RNA sequence: AGGGGCCAAGGGUGGGGGUGUUCACCCAUUAAAGGGGAACGUGAGCUGGGUUUAGACCGUCGUGAGACAGGUCGGAUGCUA
RNA sequence: GGGCCAGGGUUCCACGGCAAUGGUCGUCAGCCGUGGGUUAGUCGGUCCUAACCCCGCCCGUAACUCGGCGCGGGGGAAAGGGAAACGGGUUUAUAUUCCCGUACCGCGGGGGUAGGUGCGGCAACGCAAGCCCGGAGGGUGACGCCUCGGGGUAGGCGGACCGGCCGAUGAGGCCGGCUAAGCGUAUAAGCCCGGGGAGUGCCGUAAUGGCGAGAACCGGGUGAAAGCGCGAAUGGCCCCCCCGUUAGGGGGGUUCCGCCGAUCCCUGGGGCCCGUGAAAAGCCCUCCGGGAAUUCCGAUCCCCCGCGACCGUACCGAGAACCGACACAGGUGCCCCUGGGUGAGAAGCCUAAGGCGUGUCGGGGGAAACCCGGCCGAGGGAACUCGGCAAACUGGCCCCGUAACUUCGGGAGAAGGGGUGCCUGCGGGUGCGUAACCCGCAGGUCGCAGUGACUAGGGGGGCCCGACUGUUUAAUAAAAACACAGGUCCCAGCUAGCCCGAAAGGGUUUGUACUGGGGCCGACGCCUGCCCAGUGCCGGUAUGUGAAGCCCGGGUACAACCGGGUGAAGCACCGGUAAACGGCGGGGGUAACUAUAACCCUCUUAAGGUAGCGAAAUCCUUGUCGGUUAAAUGCCGACCUGCAUGAAUGGCGUAACGAGGUCCCCGCUGUCCCCGGCCGGGGCCCGGCGAAACCUCUGCCUGGCGCGCAUGCCAGGGACC
RNA sequence: CCCGAAACCGGUCGAUCUAGCCCGGGGCAGGGUGAAGUCCCUCAACCGAGGGAUGGAGGCCCGCUAGGGGUGCUGAUGUG
């Protein structure tokens, strides 16, 4: 099927996908430079995962 | 040294030395909790089937207290035949009584040698034991090697012989067919020999075909070097 | 002059092929039914016989319904 | 379907979608035949169906009228004699 | 087995290792209910050694 | 037509049959079918049959493991200067 | 190419881009940025239970986060078992789920009527079920193998009609013509039932075969798929003629007849067997019926009101989303295996629906040498080489014919020889009436060649080994090795033997001598001599001997201690035992004649190599002789004195069989004499892109020397980058 | 002084690789040969003889079906 997620695999994924966004502008304003990188950015194919 | 044998991974246990037990049929009991004196016990063979781990064909009986359990076939049964267990069933082929109550010179299987622990003796396909004496003391029963063992005169038995004779008459006629006879039983196999085993596999016999020490073992001899030919009285076939 | 033993091929040797060719042929052999005694009774399976025309199944040898170690008990008696 | 394999509770029909998409769908198991058991024979006026439609159908079909509709009538042919026996003596 | 790892390696695709209920690595193996790490399902215990592994994070994170 | 000796390397000094064979044995030719050296010329050229891996068999030896320049089948030949 | 399981995890979808990423560019993208999307009573999960697992308890263990049994409970298949649904429409992205239509599960009401808790038919039997809590029982759930036949229809194709199209001539071809799940009403070979009553005994199937425990033969009953109608004039295809920047639309007509050929799917027989081939949830029936019944009751019959706890659904699923670090020529399950042509074919080629030209770097040199794939070579026909290795040849199919050998099964597709195209006209078979195919026959006739392509065995003989099929060093050895069927020796009466375990306990064993455990040998055919001296095993042992204990004596105020008897297994000792491990010898002398020695002496150490086979998968050695080659350290046959054979540490021999070792013959052939030319991809140049191995230095050559095998020291010579 | 290896041992962790064992499922174009089993005709008193059919077995053959293996080329690669 599907497959075949468990509901709380979901909940783990997305928070992964959540950990994979890159920081917004404004922050980096704040910061003055700056932390970067945003040191997680996970990648579908590149990384895994845990599971 | 070297590892554990063949036969040591046997006791074990492990799964490719256990008997399947769930392909695999029935065991005889006689029941003695209704005993053998006042009797009350008759059955209907109510199907016979072939039990794989047996390799021997084997019935179904109904009783009328109204439990089922098997008893190995005897010959010449018919599906609707009457069984009696008792020493007041009938004395008749594929009926059950105590020794004494059995003639003596007649053919007899499935012999108790505690009473009333279900049949422990006399259980294989075509072969049967011969009353040759019977004293009120002891009844002696003659057993398929020849040889005569001591029984307590209020064993039961069936007077008959088992079904399935002329297992061995027929080959087993090839490797592939052999296979498919050990799956149904259990038998280790394809076995190999000993004697082009390493060192490290098996006590005798080396890199090429030839045996190291000699085949004929002890009777102290240690587990694990118990192999060949196990506490020899002899060996051969000549002077 | 070949049996059943014809399956075998090649293959066997004279002995195994030519005891198949003669214990099968007595396999297929009519056999009087214990029950009734008409000639019906064939083999279903390994040592289990069934009249055709009575319907009785029993227990018999693997290749014949009857093994001369059969035979013997019946001529002790009841 | 989720089903790939033709397993025994798969098996085909086609099915044609007008769409003309011709779409496979699952069969239910065609019907094994219901015996006597007392002796082996297919018992007349006693349904094939499926052991699912059998829920939702009759009970007519189900069974004859006359006693033990599991058993054929002659095997009851047999029983009713013995009955008698029984109650004569 | 040996070389020729290319050809071999279809399995793993089937998993058998986990984030955990209880301590959250990447070892409850769902064949054995085991967790390799922490030893939950084997143990009313964490998994802790004089090697160690366990205490080995948490001196770390002190 | 030889035997034996001197000068002389300019040139020539082969083809096959057995053998893993350098050697050697033989055949038919040939003028003649010479010898020796070059990492016993020549594997960052080939070939890989043989010698001396790991599989196996026989003989001998050895209690046995196991051995043999005894016999024997099979057993990879890397690199962009 | 289509749909999916695992697995991945936002890769999906839109908009805006290109610094990075993509084996090159990039305006594209799977990258970057930013937003968004997976909706379920009727799909599956979830339930059941399997092989099996865990927990408590009992017990073991020094003890446990350890351990096996026995009880009791609970868990275990997103391809087992199993309640119920499809079609169409819509979205940027989802949909059997949202919508529309039609259908329906479970539970819970309500209202009627069969129902004095069912009436009516001799019977084979009729439906508008059978009041009811409870537990019981019984069928069905429910299971190994392969043919053959019977049915279903997905669907391939000719003819005819209706439109669209293409179009020398206006023909022929292409194309659209569809009907769901759910219902209602019908299924019918199996399987029962009456009548009848097996005459040389009849009859049937494709077939084996049925019958007097009911034939032949007549009427019934009875249980898969299938048809029609509902569903449905719809909807969905397909056109036509008008409205137009646009939007939103409108009106129309076709939407068809047969007959014919098929995977699969479902249903009977039948063949098989030293695999005799899980459970339960649930249904359906029945036994009893706790109670309620006549003001009654009940709702399987109708019809109708309400409701649906929970998780999952995106996309990919692959020569770029998986896994191999890589978008890796790898390799991982199913299903479409019946598209057309072909032809035995799920084969090749070509071609249709469908997909793609991102198996992601381009261009140039007619492109020389060299290298890979591949094409062709006269004459000769393995002279090459360890070796015909490689390669070639044969080739499909039909007909003829077919040896040695043999386990009579096979060898065998032996071998060798002939034929095969198109056309024109016939005949046969099956059927029904000229369909759908298939099998033959005659005539005419073209090419070099008719399996013209693609597909497609070279053959023959001796010998060695191993019976075969299988397996083997996953990844330098596929073999002769291993297994193997067959044969034999051995052990054990089950409270066993053997084996596992620290222990409790356990495997075999739901097992019981036709068992089951251990070795040896390794199909068949003929056989398997001889030895128990040595080793080993086994049985036994008066006697000697043989520990600790105890006893007695001595010693010690006790004790250590010393001595003797008593001394079990064990040893010495006796017998058996080689299909147990193993062994199985030497000299001399002698026969009409030269040869040898059938012959006769002698001694070790138990016995003295027997049936066989032998210069061997035997040193010397290329023995010798013979075959075979012109010529053969080969092979083969023979002799045989075997350096250093031999009988279940199996001998000999062997049909059939082999990606096994070796040898010969025929065909054939660029392996060779002796090489050429060609073709495509590299090479080579350009453009873009862009590494590695490794790195004291460097323009030498020759000699001498030197760690004795030098560019660099020494002496000459060559020497522009 | 510093570095340097093959071990040994103790407690742990793997059968998603792989080996065998078990449960429950699935896959495998087409073609050949033709056994037992069964039947008939003609010819013979019988013994049998000749012919043809039917059936359909195989650790079976052919086969680049799918799939499994991997013999030779000691070829191609051998910083793939």
């Amino acid at each position: 099927m599907a497959r075949n997620k468990p509901l709380a695999k979901k909940l783990r994924l997305a928070k992964a996908l959540k950990q994979n966004r890159r920081v917004p502008v404004w922050v980096i304003v704040k910061t003055n430079r700056r932390v970067l990188t945003h040191p997680k950015r996970r990648y579908w194919r590149r990384t895994k995962l845990k599971e | 040294m070297g590892k554990s044998l063949i036969q040591q991974r046997r006791g074990k246990g492990s799964p490719t030395f256990k008997s399947p037990s769930h392909r695999f049929r029935g065991a005889v009991k006689y029941i003695p909790l209704n005993y053998t004196q006042e009797k009350t016990l008759r059955g209907v063979v109510e199907e016979i089937m072939h039990d794989p781990g047996r390799t021997a064909p084997v019935a179904r009986v109904k009783f009328e207290n109204g439990i089922e359990k098997l008893i190995i076939a005897p010959e010449g049964l018919l599906v609707g035949q009457e069984i009696y267990i008792g020493p007041d069933a009938p004395i008749a082929v594929g009926n059950t009584l105590p020794l004494a109550k059995i003639p003596e010179g007649t053919y007899v299987y499935n012999i108790e040698g505690i009473p009333g622990d279900g049949g422990k003796y006399v259980r294989a396909g075509g072969t049967y034991a011969l009353v040759v004496s019977r004293e009120p003391d002891k009844v002696i029963v003659q057993l398929p090697s020849g040889e005569l063992k001591a029984f307590n005169p209020m064993c039961r038995a069936t007077i008959g012989v088992v079904a399935g004779g002329g297992r061995l008459e027929k080959p087993l006629v090839k490797a592939g067919k052999a296979y498919y006879k050990y799956k149904a039983r259990n038998k280790f196999w394809p076995t190999p020999r000993g004697v082009k085993m390493n060192a490290v596999n098996h006590p005798f016999g080396g890199k090429e075909h030839h045996p190291g020490k000699p085949t004929t073992t002890s009777r102290r001899a240690p587990p694990g070097r118990k192999v060949g030919h196990i506490a020899a009285r002899r060996t051969g076939r000549r002077k | 002059k070949v049996g059943s033993a014809g399956r075998f091929g090649a293959r066997y040797g004279l002995k195994i092929r030519r005891r198949v060719a003669a214990v099968e042929a007595k396999m297929r052999q009519k056999h009087t039914c214990p029950v009734c005694g008409r000639k019906a009774v064939k083999r279903i399976s390994t040592g289990i016989w069934q009249c055709q025309k009575c319907g009785a199944t029993f227990a018999g040898g693997a290749y014949l319904p009857v093994t001369p170690a059969g035979k013997a008990v019946r001529r002790i008696t009841e | 379907m989720k089903p790939m394999y033709r397993s025994r509770s798969w098996r085909r029909k086609y099915v044609r979608t007008p769409g003309g998409r011709v779409v496979i769908h699952f069969e239910r198991k065609k019907p094994k035949i219901a015996h006597c058991a007392m002796c082996g024979r297919p018992l007349n006026g006693i349904p094939r169906g499926r052991p699912v439609e059998m829920r939702k159908l009759p009970k007519t079909k189900k069974r004859p009228e006359r006693p033990m509709p599991h058993l054929c009538p002659r095997c009851m042919r047999k029983v009713m004699k013995e009955q008698i026996r029984a109650q004569l003596s | 087995m040996g070389s020729g790892t290319a050809t071999f390696g279809k399995r793993n695709s089937t998993p058998t290792h986990i984030r955990c209920r209880r301590c959250g690595r990447v070892s409850y193996n769902v064949k054995k209910g085991y967790c390799a790490a922490c030893g939950f399902g084997r143990s009313r215990r964490l998994r802790k050694y004089r090697w160690s592994k366990k205490w080995k994070k948490k001196k770390n994170a002190h």
